[PDB]
């Protein structure tokens, strides 16, 4: 005889055997697709993928035999309580074939959407020709002919679809007792049971509310500034103190503010820091950027890269026909195989990127000894906000003057710091508006407060109010706008970049603090810290074994998400915005539309 | 001189599995251990009970070569007290060990592109193996109260479980040949010498 905590430990043993061996065939299928684009290795691909997939399925329906309220081990529990998840399969069999065909359509009509030139002879798509003409351009109409195009084609379509989408997924998430497809997506910032490192799905709301208050000031000192910069550019179009046109923020989106830094740059007679021609003056190849990503990491007490890493990876375009998929992206097989894939090039954001994705191959190394179903990070945003503080500390001056790229008697200007500052802002902090308001409006739809008849009335209303950005011509309700973004119309969470940012300040502020760097925070490098190497690691090696509070506890000191180390890291620039902006009024009032006059 | 036959336990074709390995019995020779600890293809050599310089002068009356094929993790415990699946279930060394064990790596034998899924080990059990026993019945596990009767269903696992070894695998998921000689004595004319 034995209880179900000893039942249940057997299963997941056999789980085990079964599952490394059945993922290992089907990511070493798919590896074989990206480096090498033909017909056969696709349907060897779908093959693989099909039969993980349906080998999942029959063990989700077996683990639910063994209950959970009589399990008391935490680790077992956890690794029963990610296997025991069925997801879409609970609907009835024609409710699911409904929501595939309706998930497939969209995928196609988003990906075959085509856009007319005013000029007969000029068919456009989004990829390339329409991100050319919104990135890199100066004038007005021929922005804001695009902009309505792309959404007057693909939305006008979309829209039905979307009721009926939003409908069938919540049916779905009462299937599974949750109240709506919004709570089964704040599902993955759960914890239950742990005890004083608890979290609530209700209460990420809360501190993604309360986070956002204390982001605004800096967010409207930098608004402002972009703003009396896009006087120059368009006088006639835009007002002193109205929102700005949704057209003219850079890109499709206005996801990023990055393309707007040639028109707002605040010191252009000083070139930003570029050691590409000094890097093509020592004959560097790409091997040896990989070796110098490697041993960035080696010098902080992390472990050194594999011997198959460096035999199996693609670390360069192929020139013997074969074609590849440029992306660059990091992989772990699974039974400790680890590679990376990039079209990499002799260049300094090269140089960055591979300190990125070897940072991803870190974390993969370190939580590779832990339980199968636990071997992920502790949530969506903690694998993406590791990668991003190697490629901080990667850019520093400090970084390249001990690397010889730059000479000892470099002396650096604050107009370029400065510089540098205005950059980053433009990506970072110009960012977290959209992406928060975005996943209000889709929480608050799918919670049923909004009805489908007041859609476009509130998601304008909403863009103003905490986005500070007006509509150029008014929209109907025959309109689907959010349905224009890659994300929302593939069905993929968005919050995760939100608190992804969080995280990687918080992680470097606590990493710069162990090493003991005194000085400003976007000074900060880590190289040669023994000291911080151990501390991420204690963060590393759990995984998803332990409660993401308490991971987060282990390398910073607290179990909350806290916005003031992001505005430490930006104090700098805002003691030069609030001087510029001093002679301008900050904030955007909603009243003043540019189709209105 | 007659040598004892050390080049057919280290040099061969085929080896055997962790569930069912192969022990060998050498007497009546002479043993060259200079050969062993001199090589470098050895990545484990290491001697309980004796030491791996001064082993071919003494004399033992028989001598047991017991060789099998593991993954790069379970080389550890081969060891006296260690416990794990391995030990547990499939070949278990006695705490008291006068003997060595040497393992090498075979990624370039074991391992072929696609799997080579002809090595098993056992990974359920009622209980643990005794020293140096050997279990090779092949029944059906059972976790249940109910009796399943011969058939796999629900809490009823079979108890030998294939080994997935590709060349591209980690060094921790590699294959590696293990030789345990363990020298045993007792009153007799001590037929295995040195040189
Ligand atoms: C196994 O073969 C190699 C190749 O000649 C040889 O050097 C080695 O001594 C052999 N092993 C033993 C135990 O003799
Ligand atoms: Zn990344």
């Amino acid at each position: 005889q034995s209880t179900t905590e000893e039942q249940a430990k057997t299963f997941l043993l056999k789980f085990d055997h079964d599952a490394e061996d059945l993922s290992y065939q089907s990511s070493l299928a798919s590896w074989n697709y990206n480096t090498n684009i033909t017909d056969e290795n696709v349907q060897k691909m779908n093959e693989a993928r099909a039969k993980w997939s349906a080998f999942y399925e029959e063990q989700s329906k077996a683990a639910k035999m063994f209950s959970l309220e009589e399990i008391q081990d935490l680790t077992l529990k956890r690794q029963l309580q990610a296997l025991q998840q069925s997801g879409t399969s609970a609907l009835s069999a024609d409710k699911s074939k409904r929501l595939n065909t309706i998930l497939n359509t969209m995928s196609t009509i988003y990906s075959s959407g085509k856009v007319l030139d005013p000029n007969t002879q000029e068919c456009l798509v989004l990829e390339p020709g329409l991100d050319d003409i919104m990135e890199n351009s100066q004038d007005y109409s021929r922005r804001l002919w695009a902009w309505e195009g792309w959404r007057a084609e693909v939305g006008k379509q979309l829209r039905p679809l979307y009721e009926e989408y939003v409908v069938l997924e919540n049916e779905m998430a009462r299937a599974n007792n949750y109240e709506d497809y919004g709570d089964y997506w704040r599902g993955d910032y759960e914890v239950t049971g742990a005890g004083d490192y608890d979290y609530s799905r209700d209460q990420l709301i809360t501190d993604v509310e309360r986070t956002f208050a204390e982001i605004k000031p800096l967010y409207e000192q930098l608004h402002a500034y972009v703003r009396t910069k896009l006087m120059d550019a368009y006088p006639s179009h835009i007002s002193p103190t109205g929102c700005l046109p949704a057209h003219l923020l850079g890109d499709m989106w206005g996801r990023f503010w990055t393309n707007l830094y040639p028109l707002t740059v605040p010191f252009g007679q000083k070139p930003s820091i570029d050691v590409t021609r000094e890097m093509e003056n020592q004959s560097w190849d790409t091997k040896r950027i990989f070796k110098e990503a490697e041993k960035f990491f080696v010098s902080i007490g992390l472990p050194n890269m594999t011997q198959g890493f460096w035999d199996n990876s693609m670390l360069t375009e192929p020139g013997d026909g074969r074609k590849v998929v440029c992306h660059p992206t990091a992989w772990d097989l699974g039974k400790g195989d680890f590679r990376i894939k990039m079209c990499t090039k002799v260049t300094m954001d090269d140089f960055l990127t591979a300190h990125h994705e070897m940072g991803h191959i870190q974390y993969d190394m370190a939580y590779a000894t832990q339980p199968y179903l636990l071997r992920n990070g502790a949530n969506e945003g903690f694998h993406e906000a590791v990668g991003e503080i190697m490629s901080l500390s990667a850019a520093t001056p400090h970084y390249l003057k001990a690397l010889g790229l730059l000479p000892p008697d470099f002396y650096e200007d604050s107009e370029t710091e400065i510089n540098f500052l205005l950059k980053q802002a433009l990506t970072i902090v110009g960012t977290l508006p959209f992406t928060y308001m975005l996943e209000k409006w889709r929480w608050m739809v799918f919670k049923g407060k909004i009805p489908k008849e007041q859609w476009m009335q509130k998601w304008w209303e909403m863009k103003r109010e905490i986005v500070g950005v007006v509509e150029p011509l008014p929209h109907d309700e025959t309109y689907c706008d959010p349905a224009c973004l890659f994300h929302v119309a593939e069905d993929y969470s968005f919050i995760r970049y939100y608190t992804r940012t969080i995280y990687q300040f918080q992680f470097h502020e606590a990493l710069c603090q162990t090493a003991k760097h005194e000085g400003p925070l976007y000074k900060c490098d880590i190289s040669n810290s023994t000291d911080a190497g151990q501390r991420l690691l204690q963060m590393l090696n759990l995984g998803k074994s332990e409660p993401w509070t308490l991971a987060l506890e282990r390398i910073v000191g607290a179990k909350t998400m806290d916005v003031k180390p992001l505005l430490n890291y930006f104090e700098p620039l805002l003691t030069w915005l609030k001087d510029q902006n001093g002679n301008s009024f900050v904030g955007w009032s909603t009243d003043w539309t540019p189709y209105s006059e | 001189t007659n040598l004892c036959p050390f080049g057919e336990v280290f040099n061969a074709t085929r080896f055997a599995s962790v569930y069912a390995w192969n022990r060998k019995r050498i007497s009546n020779c002479v043993a060259d251990y200079s050969v062993l600890y001199n090589s470098a293809s050895f990545s484990t050599f290491k001697c309980y009970g004796v030491s791996p310089t001064k082993l071919n002068d003494l004399c033992f009356t028989n001598v047991y070569a017991d060789s099998f094929v593991i993954r790069g993790d379970e080389v550890r415990q081969i060891a006296p007290g260690q416990t794990g699946k391995i030990a547990d279930y499939n070949y278990k060394l006695p705490d008291d060990f006068t003997g060595c064990v040497i393992a090498w790596n075979s990624n370039n034998l074991d391992s072929k592109v696609g799997g080579n899924y002809n090595y098993l080990y056992r990974l359920f059990r009622k209980s643990n193996l005794k020293p140096f026993e050997r279990d090779i019945s092949t029944e059906i596990y059972q976790a249940g109260s109910t009796p399943c009767n011969g058939v796999e269903g629900f809490n009823c696992y079979f108890p030998l479980q294939s080994y997935g070894f590709q060349p591209t695998n980690g060094v921790g998921y590699q294959p590696y040949r293990v030789v345990v000689l363990s020298f045993e004595l007792l009153h007799a004319p001590a037929t295995v010498c040195g040189p």
